[PDB]
């Protein structure tokens, strides 16, 4: 079953990855761009508000 | 001097009584079919320290009823009907706890909330029946000329009753009830024996003594002394004076402050406590 | 021969994501102003399961919810006016999943019966029952009306058809009993955490596995993937939550605290994926900021532990299920 | 939208009356848990993925639900059945020397980790030490004796407090109260009154193991109700 495991580990060897800063920067931006439509993050007026 | 302690004993019992049942509302997990029962004893005793117990020690104190005969003859049903009221919420509690512990299996069953409603309505009824009716109908009037001269004047007001509805009101109240509870008490302390006997024959490598003692020694020592002499007054004319009938009826008083510390000490009501103060 | 193979490309795997780890996620967001205190108030409480609830899934609507209990039941709330539109008996008691077709008219639910029941709500009989699965169903979820996608306690993830009731591709490979499932916004990708503490990612189309993170220490209770779809929250059993990257391939924050050392039972994330709100052991909900592992409030209504978290589509609303079978909606 | 409201609240009431009725019959029935190992006899006992068996005495509806297979050393699934009666726990106290660490060994760690569980730190458990009759045959007549198996078997000495069978000899009762005391002294160590173990001895030929549960069922709920009034 060692064969199926370093056949699955030479698969994972080789991805194309990005550095954290970049992935991160990504994050930050999308969370930033989407801030604005986010109910929990900044509390919906108390008109149309489904629950309340 | 008398006036700082009858004081303190009414916050206390306001107190005691309004954590208890804000306890039991705001908490959905102090709902239970026996915390319903400990909520309709808690509203009793609440009701109690509110209307009877300030009452009392204003008329005590200021020696003359300032207010109405209507509301003189209003406060004493209010004074029966709550004393019965909690007298036998306790009782159903002890039945309940019989029951629990007797018959486990079918205590499930036998125990529902809807059906829990029911027994505490039943109960109010009861004490609405023996306080209410027969006061406000004025079926407990005396005969004898010392009671026509108090109720006939409306400044002063003491509590003059016949002898049958004192025996009856006595019976109705408290030694039904003390018989059940006794009984029920006694029964769940031999299954607590019982089950201490198996536990020491299964695992050779007090407590039930002390809880019972509790419940059952603070509910004796602070009504029997005065339903004794209540039935003994009516017994024998001059052989209760008026003094001692008002004292051992407010030491039966002080049991409704002191019933939230025996009946609603627990972890859970420890934290809903906790949480709230 | 072939572990020492394995190990010299484990080593590989471990300088690689070193040499790309160019600065950690709290240098670049220590700069961002932060989220600031969060205050959630319970809107609505559903009542009417008498033993523990495990899973739930809110509706594409956001209307509508399914939550699962050990009383054999698959009752659907309308969370808006607080009425039961469906209670669906169960042929077995214990579940410990449940699910909710993104059309609406499918409802799955699974447990300790290795066996997947797919219910029809338009039409509540069975539509079909799935098995195939050795162990324990824990997770479910829908990619479309003819497609599921089941983790059970056999080790292995397996993709149905609904249609056919066969599984089409099983992923294999897992070392541990898998305990959530998440799918990616596009149904291309989905992860998987079991109790090893590897969480991997598959290939729905291909039935591969393309990229495994081993950050954690304990069992993987929780998985929740971000909303973007470059990364994905996972919650353990020691008392911490860590986002991964998919393109970095390793960690990028960990969520944890001296004072809480319960695990996590669930987790998920806001529509824009600031804030993590995570389930736990010690009785009530935390919200997480994503970004910063900065704690912005708590959910502290529940009576016993938190078994399940979600977040609507719309994310107007946040709803958790507890043992002590009352779900409750916040916002 | 009136109407759609109205024909949803009826929905609602009807679904609510069928809840109420559900949950009677789910508080009128007592769930039992069957975890024994396999050599241990399960078969046994359940003969009077996951197995279910609805019986009833007295009236009082007994649900046993034994997981089948499963054979996993971790156990995730333990933590559902946290509201169960009582677990029901079958060991072959017969398996002292079998290895297939020895298979009493086995029990004994399972036991240790059902009791120290931080879901399971009220359930009680039920123990059952079946093949009652193999052990006798192999203590008293059997060449290989549980000491070697065993150390702590030879400073062991019979309890002065026991009931021997009628017709039961002397070596064989101490065998069986040290194979009860290894289970019980972890009983003991750690749960502080909330749960409890009965240890039965168990034949294969016994029919009385459904009475034996429910007088344990009885003392259980019993422990608990005593408990929660602080009068045990
Ligand atoms: C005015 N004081 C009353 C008079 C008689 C009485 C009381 C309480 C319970 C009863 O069953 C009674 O019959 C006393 O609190």
């Amino acid at each position: 079953q060692a064969r199926k495991l370093v056949e699955q580990l030479k698969m994972e060897a080789n991805i194309d990855r990005i550095k954290v800063s970049k992935a991160a920067a990504d994050l930050m931006a999308y969370c930033e761009a989407h801030a604005k439509e986010d109910p929990l993050l900044t509390p919906v007026p108390a008109s149309e508000n489904p629950f309340r | 001097g008398m006036g700082i302690v009858m004081s303190l004993i009414v916050l206390a019992i306001v107190f005691g009584n309004v954590l208890v049942i804000t306890a039991i509302a705001k908490f959905e997990r102090l709902q239970t079919v026996t915390n319903y029962f400990i909520t309709s004893l808690a509203c009793a005793d609440l009701v109690m320290g509110l209307a009877v117990v300030p009452f009392g020690a204003a008329h005590i104190l200021t020696k003359t009823w300032t207010f109405g005969n209507f509301w003189c003859e209003f406060w004493t049903s209010i004074d029966v009907l709550c004393v019965t009221a909690s007298i036998e919420t306790l009782c159903v509690i002890a039945v309940d706890r019989y029951f629990a512990i007797t018959s486990p299996f079918k205590y499930q069953s036998l125990l529902t909330k809807n059906k829990a409603r029911v027994i505490i309505l039943m109960v109010w009824i009861v004490s609405g029946l023996t306080s209410f009716l027969p006061i406000q109908m004025h079926w407990y009037r005396a005969t004898h000329q010392e009671a026509i001269n108090c109720y006939a004047e409306e400044t002063c007001c003491d509590f003059f009753t016949n002898q049958a509805y004192a025996i009856a009101s006595s019976i109705v109240s408290f030694y039904v009830p003390l018989v059940i509870m006794v009984f029920v008490y006694s029964r769940v302390f031999q299954e607590a024996k019982r089950q201490l006997q198996k536990i020491d024959k299964s695992e050779g490598r007090h407590k039930a003594l002390k809880t019972l003692g509790i419940i059952m020694g603070t509910f004796t020592l602070c009504w029997l002394p005065f339903f004794i002499v209540n039935i003994v007054h009516v017994i024998q004319d001059n052989l209760i004076r008026k003094e001692v009938y008002i004292l051992l009826n407010w030491i039966g008083y002080v049991n409704s402050g002191f019933n939230p510390l025996i009946y609603c000490r627990s972890p859970d009501f420890r934290i809903a406590f906790q949480e709230l103060l | 021969q072939l572990r020492q193979e394995a190990e010299q490309l484990k080593n590989q795997i471990r300088d690689a994501r070193k040499a790309c780890a160019d600065a950690t996620l709290s240098q670049i967001t220590n700069n961002i102003d932060p989220v600031g205190r969060i205050q959630m108030r319970t809107r609505r409480t559903l009542r009417g399961h008498l033993a523990k609830i495990y899973a739930m899934h809110w509706g594409t609507d956001s209307r509508l919810l399914v939550s699962a209990s050990q009383d054999g039941k698959l009752i659907i709330w309308d969370s808006y006016t607080t009425n039961k539109v469906h209670a669906i008996p169960l042929r077995s008691s214990w579940v410990m999943t449940c699910a909710y077709a993104p059309s609406g008219n499918y409802v799955a639910c699974g447990g300790l019966d290795n066996i997947c029941s797919i219910y029809n709500l338009k039409t509540v009989r069975v539509s079909r029952e799935l098995a195939g699965h050795t162990g324990y169903l824990s997770c479910c979820r829908f990619l479309d009306d003819n497609q599921i996608v089941t983790s059970s306690g056999d080790t292995t993830c397996a993709l149905w058809d609904i249609e056919t009731g066969q599984q089409t591709t099983t992923f294999t490979g897992h070392t541990g009993d898998v305990m959530s499932l998440s799918l990616a916004p596009d149904t291309r990708l989905f992860v998987s955490g079991a109790c090893d503490a590897s969480a991997k990612l598959w290939d729905v189309r291909e039935g591969m596995c393309r990229q495994t993170f081993t950050g954690h220490e304990s069992d993987i209770n929780a998985i929740c993937f971000f909303p973007n779809g470059n990364a994905f929250a996972t919650g353990s059993d020691d008392a911490t939550c860590r986002l991964f990257d998919l393109r970095a391939d390793q960690e990028l924050m960990t969520y944890s605290h001296d004072n809480i050392i319960c695990g996590i039972t669930s987790v998920s994330f806001s529509k824009s994926g600031r804030l993590l709100l995570a389930g736990y052991d010690d009785f009530n909900c935390n919200v997480w900021d994503a970004l910063k592992a900065d704690r912005a409030g708590v959910l502290a209504g529940h009576d016993n532990r938190v078994s399940c978290l979600g977040v609507t589509d719309d994310g107007m609303a946040v709803a958790t299920g507890s043992w002590d079978s009352f779900l409750k909606i916040w916002n | 939208q009136r109407n759609e409201e109205k024909a949803q609240r009826e929905a609602n009431k009807k679904i609510e009356k069928q809840l109420q009725k559900d949950k009677q019959v789910y508080r009128a029935t007592h769930r039992l848990l069957l975890l024994g190992a396999g050599e241990s006899g399960k078969s046994t006992i359940v003969k009077q993925g996951i197995f279910e068996t609805k019986f009833q005495v007295d009236k009082v509806n007994f649900h046993m639900f034994d997981v089948g297979g499963q054979r996993d050393e971790r156990r995730k699934w333990i933590q559902c059945f946290n509201d169960v009666t009582a677990i029901i726990f079958v060991v072959a106290s017969s398996s002292y020397n079998m290895v297939i660490t020895n298979r009493l060994q086995e029990a004994l760690n399972l036991f240790k980790s059902i009791w120290n569980n931080r879901w399971l730190r009220t359930i009680s458990v039920i123990l059952f030490l079946n093949k009652q009759d193999l052990l006798a045959e192999k203590v008293l007549a059997g060449k290989s004796k549980i000491e070697d198996y065993f150390p702590e078997f030879a400073r062991y000495t019979t309890p002065e407090d026991a009931t021997p069978e009628p017709g039961e000899d002397p070596r064989v009762t101490r065998a069986k109260y040290f194979i009860r005391d290894e289970f019980l002294r972890i009983s003991t160590a750690s749960g502080d009154g909330r749960h409890y173990c009965y240890p039965h001895f168990t034949c294969a030929v016994d029919t009385e193991n459904i009475r034996r549960v429910f007088n344990d069922c009885r003392d259980i709920i019993q422990r608990m109700h005593l408990r929660q009034y602080e009068l045990l």
